[PDB]
RNA sequence: UUAAAGUUGCUGCAGUUAAAAAGCUCGUAGUUGGAUCUCUCUCGGCCGAAGCGUUUACUUUGAAAAAAUUAGAGUGUUCAAAGCAGGCCGCCUGGAUACCGCAGCUAGGAAUAAUGGAAUAGGACCGCGGUUCUAUUUUGUUG
């Protein structure tokens, strides 16, 4: 109130407002790799799928999409990318 | 190695394009080098005395360049010792067409070829290594301007001894004042 | 203010409000100036001399008065870093 | 929709000063809004101002002394000869002392004033004091 | 027109 | 807000600043292009192909990695729809209202929300016409509509 | 009849309850519309004629805009409203100047606002080839 740094925001506050009203406007979701626990595969997909996305071999059913995020099937590993 | 487009090679061009030989020849990278060439050569002044060398190379080159950039970068260092070597592609910048003009005007200029981009082009290639994260531009109670880069912050130890080496670079050729910064993080 | 010759034509020159710069008026009883003092850093006792502020009433009913007050303090370095 | 970005820009810094506010978020931005701001600027009614360049529009975030009672526009642009600027000022500017008319003319934005220097006319695009 | 800047593509290519 | 409707929200997406392609994606330009290809030779639009891609693929735009946007490429090879594919949509939902307007004479309701439809085809198709997407005799009619889906 | 009348409102008023927002939505014309892009060759005495650069709007400048009237200089109608006269011991003088919307010409300016330029490249710029056509010089003249 009455003085605040537009110009900079802490990360903490910046996590939280809406992904367009950013001071730069950056994206919620994030690229993961996901990996089923009985293959060495390793899959690229989008932390908000859509579709549903397999690992070819094993034809094993990697995510079920929803509303928000896709949810991967159980056991099943994942990291995010950078 | 090196083919000027007005057709006349300098003293610089001369040892440099030999370097690039040399990495020919004792280097791993013989066939990429093979392929390339570069354009043009300079030398200037920045930090105190400290000296910096510019690589001009033809556009389309400039994404296989890219490639093995870090390579040659400590090679030809090593080769040329103290100096800091960047590289920038050679660009075009069309005049702004005006009312007065004659026909150099048929077809119109691209957006690619035009002060503002070529601008940040060239302030892309600059910093390599490092990402561009966000820019910045200040005004000063002057008039005067100044441009604040952030980088990426995962670079930083590779880039951070260079920094006001750009900072001449970028004066030199563009003319604007710029400083580089690492954000914490997002 | 000056005419031409120079001359400071004026019954008084009123005084800003240190915070929000606006004029403290004439007749405004909600402004305020406030005395803060300054001690000796060696002793931690009273020297004799004070840096002064002046806050309007737009800023007080704002509540927003604490605030100002606060970091014009800071700027003074008359309360600490943190 | 948003038409006139200028018009919104000042609306936005007008009451964020009136507010008593330090600093200001203006979006999006112009190359105009820019000219606009630094002839203000100049003559101190701002202070200084920093471009947050995103992909896309700018933001601006503008720094603030208490120095600007109002700033508006004029809309639409009006084309406002040499003749007739005394009028437009002894309509629109608290004195004959100070306030600005800003115009863009042919030869750059500026204040009335520096445009009766210039000899130069041109469109009406705000004004401050 | 169509066919021959086509097939001088093919030719430069 | 929303043209036809009261309805004023933000849902969308915001490209990150960064245009730069990461580092962990191991396709090429052309790679990404040859599976564009068959994508669409499975006879999908535009939509369909990139969602796809952003899911399996980790192309977060074709656009960056590619330097073309979509429809482009397909639009170069040959292979593109006739009328650009949200028209395409339009019309054909605009079918459907009928198809079952037809049945139902006295829903009131869904013979409101044909004529939102229809006024929607019409900017959109004039818009085609003044960007020459369209042969400027093309008109919208409710007969052959059928057909053109 | 004008001001007063910001009680016709472009500047500049109103429309919850005082007079007043359409039951509601679609919709053509109408008005309005986001960011973005820093001049050159043929003649004549290095400079003028020759070009054009997409085109406008805007702007400044020039020339043209009947006099009377209005604004405005000069001038003791004895003052003034006027008039264009007069003034010095034959001479000396006046009878200026501005304004004149819009439209139309003229030459600069290029911010703003329109608009165009290459997307099945029937694109620029290079110089090389063929096919057809025809003007004129030249072979001391005429064919
Ligand atoms: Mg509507
Ligand atoms: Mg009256
Ligand atoms: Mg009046
Ligand atoms: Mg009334
Ligand atoms: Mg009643
Ligand atoms: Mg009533
Ligand atoms: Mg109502
Ligand atoms: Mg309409
Ligand atoms: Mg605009
Ligand atoms: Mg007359
Ligand atoms: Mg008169
Ligand atoms: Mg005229």
């Amino acid at each position: 109130p009455l003085a605040k740094d537009l110009l900079h925001p802490s990360p903490e506050e910046e996590k939280r407002k809406h992904k367009k009203k950013r001071l730069v406007q950056s994206p919620n979701s994030y690229f993961m790799d996901v990996k089923c626990p009985g293959c060495y595969k390793i899959t690229t997909v989008f932390s908000h799928a859509q579709t549903v996305v397999l690992c070819v071999g094993c034809s094993t059913v990697l995510c079920q999409p929803t509303g928000g995020k896709a949810r991967l099937t159980e056991g099943c590993s994942f990291r995010r990318k950078q | 190695i090196v083919k000027p487009n007005g057709e006349k090679p300098d003293e610089f061009e001369s040892g440099i394009s030999q370097a690039l030989l040399e990495l020919e020849m004792n280097s791993d990278l013989k066939a990429q080098l093979r392929e390339l060439n570069i354009t043009a050569a300079k030398e200037i002044e920045v930090g105190g005395g400290r000296k910096a060398i510019i690589i001009f190379v033809p556009v389309p080159q400039l994404k296989s360049f890219q490639k093995i950039q870090v390579r040659l970068v400590r090679e030809l260092e090593k080769k040329f010792s103290g100096k800091h070597v960047v590289f920038i592609a050679q660009r075009r910048i069309l005049p702004k067409p005006t009312r007065k003009s004659r026909t150099k005007n048929k077809q119109k200029r691209p957006r690619s070829r035009t002060l503002t981009a070529v601008h940040d082009a060239i302030l892309e290639d600059l910093v390599f290594p490092s990402e561009i994260v966000g820019k910045r531009i200040r005004v000063k109670l002057d008039g005067s301007r100044l441009i604040k880069v952030h980088l990426d912050k995962a670079q930083q130890n590779n880039v951070e001894h260079k920094v006001e080496t750009f900072s001449g670079v970028y004066k030199k050729l563009t003319g604007k004042d710029v400083n580089f910064e690492f954000p914490e993080f997002q | 203010m000056q005419n031409d010759a120079g001359e400071f034509v004026d019954l008084y020159v009123p005084r800003k409000c240190s915070a929000s710069n606006r004029i403290i008026g004439a007749k405004d009883h909600a402004s305020i100036q406030m005395n803060v003092a300054e001690v000796d850093k060696v002793t931690g006792r009273f020297n004799g001399q004070f840096k002064t502020y002046a806050i309007c009433g737009a800023i007080r009913r704002m509540g927003e008065s604490d605030d100002s007050i606060l970091r014009l303090a800071k700027a003074d370095g008359i309360v600490s870093k943190n | 929709v948003r038409m006139n970005v200028l018009a919104d820009a000042l609306k936005s810094i007008n009451n964020a000063e009136k507010r008593g506010k330090r600093q200001v978020l203006i979006r999006p931005c112009s190359k105009v809004i820019v000219r606009f701001l630094t002839v203000m600027m100049k003559h101190g009614y701002i202070g200084e101002f920093e471009i947050i360049d995103d992909h896309r529009a700018g933001k601006i975030v503008v720094n603030l002394t208490g120095r600007l009672n109002k700033c508006g526009v004029i809309s639409p642009r009006f084309d406002v000869q040499l003749k007739d600027l005394e009028k437009w000022q002894n309509n629109l500017l608290p004195s004959r002392q100070f306030g600005f008319i800003v115009l863009t003319t042919s030869a750059g934005i500026m204040d009335h004033e520096e445009a009766r220097r210039k000899h130069t006319g041109g469109k009406i695009l705000g004004f401050f004091f | 027109r169509r066919s021959k800047t086509k097939e001088a593509r093919k030719r430069r290519e | 807000g929303r043209m036809h409707a009261p309805g004023k929200g933000l849902s969308q997406s915001a490209l990150p600043y960064r245009r730069s392609v990461p580092t962990w994606l191991k396709l090429t330009s052309d790679d990404v292009k040859e599976q564009i290809y068959k994508l669409a030779k499975k006879g999908l639009t535009p939509s369909q192909i990139g969602v796809i891609l952003r899911d399996s693929h980790g192309v977060a735009q074709v656009r960056f990695v590619t330097g073309n946007k979509i429809l482009r490429i397909l639009k170069s090879k040959g292979l593109a729809p006739d009328l650009p594919e949200d028209l395409y949509h339009l019309i054909k939902k605009a079918v459907a209202v009928r198809k079952h307007l037809e049945r139902n004479r006295k829903d009131k309701d869904a013979k409101f929300r044909l004529i939102l439809i229809e006024s929607r085809i019409h900017r959109l198709a004039r818009y085609y016409k003044t960007k020459r997407v369209l042969p400027p005799n093309w008109k919208y009619e409710s007969s052959t509509a059928s057909a053109l889906v």
